[PDB]
């Protein structure tokens, strides 16, 4: 019932079976978090951070930096944060990078906001679905962890992900808006749909400063 | 009906992205699998009718008295269906008539052989 | 210890449908809806009074064969791509729950609905179903039946019997535990041991596992005449007073001044007798059950791919390119081997061995005639009811009546010592 | 109270039964004597003239008869005997003994009830045959009748009659009589013990095989009984290991190693069967609190005996003497605390609730709750808060911690206030009012929602609860190899613990204060001390009083007690050791430190299934029954116990526990109860099978005796039949304990078994049992098939009859008259009659006509076919209208009955006889729902041919049914007159055919009356005989 998810990449003192305790932390506004979820979240964030600063000749602490649930599967549901976190852990293993710009250290407030966005419910774009039969490895994934793994890890030869490999440079924030070059497309649509879409996204209405026509 | 059979590339019944899908293979049931058009079936049926038109000579020739019955070869199944992967992802279908090209070829070759044999009587 | 669970569905021998009728399924489910029961496969028979002969069950093996066909159709429903457990009726059979512990009469709308279109020779992997994967103990317990069925399906001819020898099995007070059954008949000991294994799973190298292996080894050596009062193993041997008896049972026995000599080493293998009388052979089926439990407990070496049908070659859990070779022995010829070894030892007169052989010939002729007659009746029934065609037992040939190198296999067993 | 008694122990059935008589339920009876002596035939010709004992009866007519245990001599009577009387006599009362409530007439019976009665008859025959056959003895023959064979020798004299019957071949054949010829046909060599288990040094045969007269079918029933018993057998070494493991080293038992000597120890059954019996047990105990109270007292006594811990009141007096004050103080906290004390079994009950938390929740006595709810100005109320604070962590109320927080919150209302969820649960709401997780305030979930500045004490209390709530643990328990698993909603061997366990290292430990309970006590005292140090609260209290109160709180934190240490290590060991002795297995629910969502809120059970739902999980939600009850405790006594724990001064854990355990380890009740539950499970399956024969269920059913008529069954008839089966089953096992009661509740045609429970999040957990195999079911199907083969053998008549006048010199069988004289429904000129047919009176001598079922109108003569029921409806009118036409008229009618009782009437062939008057009586006495057994009149067979004499008969059967005859004129060498019948070869095939296999059976075509029997001498010694406990 406590359930077991572990980083199989290194046994600190040997294989260790983590079990979730009764204690859970809701200290982060406003979500309530089980110990299992908190550990998974930190490990997952660390893995994503590793992908962000990935260096070709730079060594990693563990090729496997994600806890994977070995036991407690009957107590585990897809809708649960833990299940999505496992999908995210698999994505981190594949090296997946978050579209939103990532700070070197996510703020506690930033971490909470990230949790809130994860809380936003949507179709999961990644097609990975968990198997306790074995850890699933993509055939074309960039990292060598599958070669490193000796037990419990399986790479599907038919499993190939069609995504390019790219890591961006410094992405600091910008104070004021700037022009974006716009190009139109041949597709045509009803004016009414556009009006309704504008009403959904309109910032109207408010009072701006007039300024001076002549000086 | 039209298109080709598509099977989930990795997870059965949990397919959402095109990446999750692949052309269904004969080994999944590796010869070709194709959706059979009703129009083609009706035309083969008309062909069999022409054979019945030439039935007397073939019987007098004591050869292949049994009519072909093309409808027997048709196989109908529920599955994701599309000419391309995108359609099948948005186009799951039920009871689609299907057959392999080689079987169709054998059937046609038999019909052609029959026409060649009936050549003199007509 | 076996770690991979998979099974392959039975293929009809030129049949277009499972060879069972609803009448047969009802007879099998006389009062129960769970086929997992071992007694469900076979009404336990104590030998002598052993052997179930019925209009639907000429042999207990016949009943097991029908059960296997029915299970192969029913199991496909939760093993379907949907893996649904209650939506459709296979021949009006609906699983009670997702774990598929029990089956039930199909709902009337479902009864109206068509049965699952099972495909023959479908190899399946147990892990594919989630609930079974969720319970390892449940999965292993279910797998004992699956393993026995697969083994019968694997043998085109008669089923092999797995025999292994370990002196470390002799070592221990577990030997004293085996000595608890001293003076017990092999059949009685086997029923109790099987019940104990059913009660709980045991270690692949478990003391119980070694004991079962020793019991099987002693019984087979005695059956071949390999071990006798004049050839005792540590003085311990299963002894059957009269060979060819209706329920001749080697019973644990001790002989003084006649200790046998065994080559040091570990030897594990399976031997499949040529004779088709095995359907009426209680010892063979009991041995098959024990061997299957042994396979669930421990993963044996894959048998030779050439030793297996080409279609089943390279089975991940069962068949390997290099593997043991099945040994085929006619039961009558094997009884002759037991008699010959004793005659060669001089324990018994040549005349006595000849008398035993004559009794065996008489028994064999009677059984062969009955089996051939049942075969004619079955063919007549199949012609009579194409709609409800079924097989009382897997079909058999007069070819099985031959020794089939029983003597070569006997030399092999003697060499195994 | 019977349910509590059943939980404690079960009525003991007589499992082992041994038969010293013959294992047979059938004996041949003589029917008609021969015409002897006669002048022409020398009496010297007949062997019977010397009155020489014969293997079979010597008579002109004789038939086989069923007489269950007619020759049996048994230690225990199963009291299920079935005897069919001769066909010339009426047994309808047995046939009508079940549902013929309105049947006043003795002869009349209702046809529909017949199938149930016949089925019950088969079941009783099985019940009467449940015996173990003890290996018998043989004696070498001292005479030349046999070649010195070893004959099974019975105790008592006059066994020679048995010897001659067992071996008719032993009879000599100077005569050429039919008996002599049959004996000559029988194989000479198949006599004496067939085989025996004899070879080992000083070992007699455990079993022996022998040829003897007998019946395989009862032998088969006994064989299945032996098979089931053999299935349950366990070995002494296994028992030695189990007892030693249960002792856990406190006690040691030992068993020797020796060759198999044959000891029967049947104790192995599936855990599923045990869970099923427990589920029925929970069903019976649902909603009855009084049942658990005696159980708690019993458990309390067991705990009281096992624990070495002792209550020491002097501790309280010492701590109170430590409370110190000057004469000047206005109030005494020591006096107040003593009053708060206001001063074991309660401790034991709460602990039992830990193991039985699954079905019971502990709660404090209402009188403990402060009447005014507490006042900040009352030190006594602060003491009340402290006592409650100590108890709540030991209470199992799901909201107890939140309730305690509220209790403090309720006291602080207006001094310190908190943000509640809504007005309904307002801050003036009683803390006890908040009985659900929903009551837990959102502000209680969010501590930051509370201002520490505006609510410092409350904020501190909340922080302490979050950082200091006790941590539970779990323990492994139970023996799977022998005792299996009693766990219901949890994994096997798991026992929940209210707190995490750290082990003690000494048999004589020293007091330890590093305890979660000790930490809790210290935290509570510190919180109270800070409340005292409150700037707005301290000024009222005297500075001297303040110092005294602070010191008292410090002393309470420092109080020395052994209870926490005992609970931490010894309590779990004691509980694990006690668990085996408990009659009722524990019911537990997972302990969540703060996981309210997983708190269980509902429990449901289904003992029946939905009309369309065949999956138990799908129908359980609408077919399950809610359950669950609370337990009330006194916090004061428990708090005092916690405050005054003391161990024996010279306490050595190993010695004390070992000494208590040796006497303690004498429990065998579980195995006996298991056998009773196992029998109850067989009864359940047998009941369902009988219901299946009588009803159509969701499970598919087979029917092959449907040719026997049966009524449409309503739930009322269903209950009557079920009640009859239950009563008979209970009587046959001689057990009076509750059986089938849950199944009897409601309609059992669609009943299904499952149970479920539901958590706060609403997730529910189901439990569906899988039945083990039943020998009874296989036997019933076999008997039904056998009855179908031999209904006549049960004295049962199948087919229809034809009432028509027949007088001739031919001597046809009333059951087998000549075919050229017979007619049937399909015969020409025969009329079938339906409701539409009517009758037109004749006039002026003109022909009257009866309207046809098709409306054709003709007079009462010729060939007709009458539904028997239609005549029964109009018996008086029909007897009045057709009796003259039936007696002398050409009218011929075939009566349709399908199945009916028949009776035999013999007559002297020498004199003319007319049966019209007797037939007239039978038809006239026919009733629409009831009639007497159909009567057949048969002439007396003779030993010589004579010219025929006139006879008139009116009734014939539709099918041959005279197979019951065993032999004719057996006293004579040959049958010279009348029907000729030889002893049936098929019934003695093992002897008649030398080439036939010994084990070959002719079932179900023929029942062999001579069989080879195996008799066992296996021993059933007591465990204490081979297993010795070693101190």
């Amino acid at each position: 019932s406590a359930g077991v998810l572990v980083h199989y990449d290194k046994p600190t003192n040997g294989h260790h079976y983590l079990l979730g305790t009764l204690t859970q932390m809701v200290s982060a506004p406003p979500y309530i978090i089980n110990a299992t979820d908190a550990m998974l979240l930190e490990s997952c964030l660390e893995q994503f951070s590793a992908n962000v600063r990935a260096r070709p000749a730079q060594p990693v602490t563990r090729l496997d930096q994600c806890y994977h649930l070995r036991w407690g599967a009957q107590y585990v549901g897809e809708d649960s944060l833990t299940y999505r976190l496992g999908v995210l852990s698999l994505l981190a293993t594949n090296g997946y990078q978050l579209a939103r710009p990532i700070p070197r250290q996510l703020t506690n407030r930033w971490l909470s906001s990230f949790v809130s966005q994860i809380m936003s419910d949507g179709v999961n774009e990644t097609p990975l679905w968990p198997q306790e039969r074995y850890v699933q490895i993509a055939y074309d994934s960039p990292s060598v962890v599958d070669g490193a793994t000796q037990y419990g890890y399986v790479r599907k030869n038919q499993l190939r992900l069609g995504m390019r490999i790219s890591a961006l440079q410094s992405l600091s924030d910008t104070p004021s808006p700037v022009q974006w070059l716009p190009q139109y497309t041949i597709d045509q649509a009803a004016m009414d749909e556009g009006d309704l879409m504008v009403s959904r996204l309109t910032q109207l209405p408010l009072r701006p400063d007039y300024g001076n026509i002549w000086v | 009906p039209g298109g080709v059979p598509w099977i989930a590339i990795g997870d059965e019944t949990s397919v959402t992205s095109p990446g999750a899908l692949r052309r269904m293979t004969s080994k999944d049931i590796d010869e070709p699998l194709v959706v059979v058009t009703e129009h083609a079936i009706a035309n083969f049926t008309k062909a069999e009718m022409a054979l019945e038109f030439n039935r007397e000579f073939l019987d007098k020739l004591r050869v292949l008295s049994v009519s072909p019955k093309y409808s027997d070869l048709l196989t109908y199944v529920d599955c994701y269906v599309g000419v391309s992967a995108r359609q099948a992802l948005n186009n799951f279908q039920k009871q689609v008539p299907v057959i392999t090209p080689t079987r169709q070829t054998m059937y046609v070759d038999s019909i052609q052989a029959a026409l060649k044999a009936l050549e003199k009587w007509e | 210890a076996r770690a991979a669970f998979l099974f392959k569905t039975v293929g009809f021998g030129g049949l277009q449908n499972v060879p069972i009728n609803d009448e047969l399924s009802s007879h099998l489910l006389r009062a129960g809806n769970s086929p997992w029961q071992l007694t469900q496969f076979l009404d336990w028979i104590s030998l002598g009074r052993g052997l179930a002969t019925s209009a639907l069950v000429p042999t207990a093996g016949s009943r097991y064969y029908q059960m296997s066909c029915l299970l192969s159709g029913t199991l496909q429903i939760p093993f379907r791509p949907n893996h649904r457990w209650g939506d459709i009726r296979f021949l009006r059979l609906v699983w009670s729950a997702p774990t598929l512990d029990g089956l039930v009469v199909a709902p009337p709308q479902v009864l109206a609905q068509p049965a699952l279109q099972a495909q023959a020779d479908r190899v399946y992997d147990c892990d594919d179903y989630p609930f079974l994967a969720r319970d390892p103990r449940f999965k292993h317990r279910v797998y004992q039946q699956l393993s026995a069925v697969t083994l019968l399906n694997l043998t085109g001819f008669g089923p092999i019997s797995y025999v292994r020898v370990d002196e470390d099995m002799w070592s221990g007070d577990v030997n004293q535990l085996l000595m608890n059954y001293f003076g017990h008949t092999f059949a009685e000991i086997a029923y109790t041991l099987c019940q104990a294994s059913a009660n709980r799973p045991w270690e692949h190298d478990g003391t119980y596992a070694r004991m079962t292996q020793i019991i099987l080894s002693l019984f087979w050596l005695s059956y071949v005449g390999v071990i006798h009062q004049q050839n005792t193993y540590r003085t311990f041997y299963f002894q059957c007073n009269r060979r060819g008896d209706a329920a001749e049972v080697w019973i644990l026995s001790c002989s003084l001044n006649h200790s046998a000599q065994i080559r040091p080493g570990n030897r594990s293998l399976f031997v499949m007798p040529t004779s088709p009388d095995w359907n009426m052979d209680v010892n063979l089926i009991l041995s098959s059950t024990l061997t299957g439990c042994l396979c669930s407990g421990s993963q044996l070496p894959l048998i030779d791919n050439n030793s297996v049908p080409a279609v089943s070659r390279n089975i991940h859990g069962w068949t390997g390119r290099a593997g043991n070779q099945l040994h085929g022995f006619q039961v009558r010829r094997m009884v002759t081997e037991f008699c010959d070894r004793l005659r060669r030892d001089g324990v018994m007169t040549q005349a006595q061995q000849n008398q035993i052989e004559a009794l065996a010939d008489q028994t064999q002729q009677f059984k062969r005639d009955k089996l051939e007659a049942w075969a004619r009746e079955d063919d007549q029934y199949n012609q009579a009811n194409p709609n409800s065609t079924m097989f009382r037992t897997k079909p058999f040939t007069n070819a099985q009546w031959g020794r089939g190198n029983t003597g070569a296999t006997s030399a092999a067993i003697a060499a195994l010592i | 109270n019977k349910k509590t008694a059943q939980l404690l122990h079960a009525d003991t059935p007589r499992l082992v039964t041994w038969d010293a008589g013959l294992c047979t339920s059938f004996k041949i009876v003589p029917i008609v004597p021969a015409q002897v002596p006669q002048d022409v035939l020398a009496y010297t010709f007949f062997t019977s003239s010397y009155a020489i004992q014969s293997p079979f009866p010597e008579a002109a007519v004789s038939r086989i008869v069923v007489h269950t245990r007619w020759a049996s001599n048994v230690d225990f009577d199963r009291d299920s005997s079935v005897i069919m009387a001769p066909p010339t006599e009426n047994n309808i009362h047995l046939f009508k003994q079940l549902l013929n409530t309105e049947t006043l007439s003795v002869r009349g019976a209702n046809p529909l009830m017949f199938r149930a009665n016949v089925l019950h008859m088969l079941l009783e025959f099985v019940l009467d045959n449940l015996y173990l056959n003890r290996h018998t003895g043989f004696s070498q023959d001292h005479t030349p009748f046999t070649e010195g064979a070893n004959l099974r020798s019975l105790p008592g004299p006059d066994a020679e009659k048995w010897y001659s019957i067992m071996y008719p071949t032993r009879m000599g054949t100077p005569n050429v009589s039919k008996i002599c010829n049959f004996v000559a046909s029988c194989v000479r060599n198949r006599v004496g013990r067939f085989d025996r288990a004899q070879m080992m040094n000083g070992a007699m045969s455990e079993w022996v095989d022998v040829f003897e007269t007998s019946d395989a079918l009862t032998v088969s029933i006994r064989g299945r009984w032996m098979a089931r018993l053999a299935r349950m057998n366990i070995n002494p070494t296994e028992i030695e290991w189990a007892l030693t493991e249960c002792a856990q080293g406190y006690v040691t038992v030992t068993s020797p190693y020796a060759p198999s000597v044959n000891r029967l120890m049947p104790y192995r059954i599936s855990n599923a069967e045990r869970q099923i019996s427990q589920i029925i047990r929970i069903m019976n105990i649902g909603n009855n609190a009084t049942v658990i109270q005696p159980v708690l007292q019993d458990i309390s006594v067991l705990l009281q005996r096992i624990s070495p811990l002792q209550i020491d009141p002097t501790i309280i007096s010492n701590t109170m003497s430590t409370v110190s004050e000057s004469t000047t103080q206005t109030l005494s906290p020591a006096s107040s605390i003593l009053g708060k004390l206001r001063p074991f079994s309660s401790f034991r009950v709460a602990l039992a609730g830990w193991l039985y938390n699954g079905v019971v929740t502990t709660v404090i006595d209402d009188s403990s709750y402060p009447k005014d709810g507490g006042s900040v100005t009352s030190l006594e109320n602060l003491w009340d808060f402290f006592i409650l604070a100590l108890a709540l962590p030991l209470t199992t109320d799901p909201c107890a911690p939140v309730k305690a927080f509220m209790t403090l919150a309720n006291m602080m209302v207006g001094f310190e206030t908190i943000p509640m969820d809504n007005q309904i649960y307002t801050q003036s709401r009683r803390a006890s009012a908040f009985s659900t997780p929903h009551t837990w305030p959102r502000c209680f979930m969010n501590i930051q929602l509370i201002s520490p500045i505006d609510a410092p004490i409350l904020r501190q209390w909340a922080e302490i609860i979050h950082r200091y709530w006790p941590n539970p643990s779990q323990i492994r328990y139970g023996a799977p190899n022998v005792f299996g698993s009693a766990n219901l909603f949890t994994p096997p061997e798991v026992l929940l613990l209210p707190i995490d366990h750290q082990p003690a290292n000494v048999t004589t430990p020293t007091l330890d204060f590093t305890n979660e309970l000790t930490n809790w006590r210290a935290r509570v005292c510190e919180l109270m001390k800070n409340l005292v140090d409150n700037q707005r609260y301290q000024p009222g209290w005297t500075q001297s009083l303040v110092s005294s109160m602070r010191g008292t709180l410090d002393k309470l934190k420092l109080i020395k007690s052994m209870t926490p240490m005992y609970l931490q290590q010894l309590a779990p060991v004691e509980l694990a050791v006690i668990a085996p002795m408990l009659p009722f297995p524990p019911f537990q629910v997972p302990y969540v430190r703060l996981d309210r969502d997983r708190v269980p809120t509902m429990v449901g059970v289904t003992r029946q299934s939905r009309d369309t739902i065949t999956q138990p999980a799908l129908s359980l939600s609408t077919t399950n029954t809610t359950v669950g009850v609370p337990l009330a405790l006194d916090a004061r006594a428990i708090t005092v116990a916690l405050l005054s724990g003391k161990y024996p001064p010279d306490l050595v854990t190993n010695v004390w526990y070992a000494d208590a355990i040796y006497p303690m380890y004498a429990d065998t009740e579980v195995f006996s109860n298991l056998q009773r539950d196992m029998i109850t499970c067989e009864a359940v399956q047998t009941l369902v099978t009988l219901v299946a024969q009588i009803s159509e269920t969701q499970y598919p059913v087979d029917r092959y005796l449907d040719w026997i008529p049966s009524l449409r069954a309503s739930a009322a008839t269903a209950a009557t039949f079920a009640e009859w089966v239950n009563t008979s089953m209970k009587t046959a096992f001689d057990l009076s304990d509750m059986l089938l009661e849950p199944l009897l509740s409601g309609d059992p045609r669609m009943t299904q078994l499952a149970i479920q429970y539901q958590q706060y999040n609403g997730r529910t957990f189901n439990v569906i049992p899988e039945m083990p195999g039943s020998v009874i079911a296989d036997c019933v199907q076999l008997t039904a098939e056998v009855f179908n083969h031999e209904y006549n053998l049960f004295g049962i008549a199948r087919g229809d009859i034809i009432i028509g006048r027949v007088q001739s010199t031919h001597l046809w069988s009333p059951l087998a008259p000549p075919p050229d004289l017979v007619f049937d429904r399909d015969t020409p000129g025969v009329h079938i009659f339906g409701r539409d047919c009517r009758i037109s009176f004749g006039m002026n001598g003109a022909a009257p006509m009866i309207r046809d079922e098709t409306g054709m109108m003709v007079p009462f003569e010729g060939n007709w076919i009458f539904p028997l029921a239609l005549w029964q409806m109009n018996t008086r009118y029909f007897n009045q209208q057709f009796d003259a036409w039936i007696k002398t008229g050409e009218l011929r009618i075939r009566i349709e009955m399908g199945a009916y009782p028949y009776m035999l009437h013999y007559y002297d062939p020498r004199q003319y006889a007319n049966a019209w008057n007797l037939t007239s009586a039978w038809l006239e006495e026919i009733t629409p729902t009831s009639i007497p057994s159909v009567p057949f009149m048969v002439p007396i067979s003779s030993d010589h041919d004579i010219s025929s004499a006139p006879a008139v008969q009116y009734i014939i059967s539709t099918e041959y049914n005279d197979r019951s005859l065993f032999c004719t004129n057996s006293s004579s060498p040959q049958t010279i007159a009348g029907p000729d019948k030889h002893i049936p070869v098929e019934r003695y095939n093992i002897l008649t055919n030398p080439d036939a296999p010994p084990t070959q059976i002719q079932l179900p075509e023929v029942v062999d009356l001579y069989n080879v029997v195996t008799r066992y001498a296996y021993e059933t010694p007591p465990i204490t005989a081979v297993v010795m406990g070693v101190p």
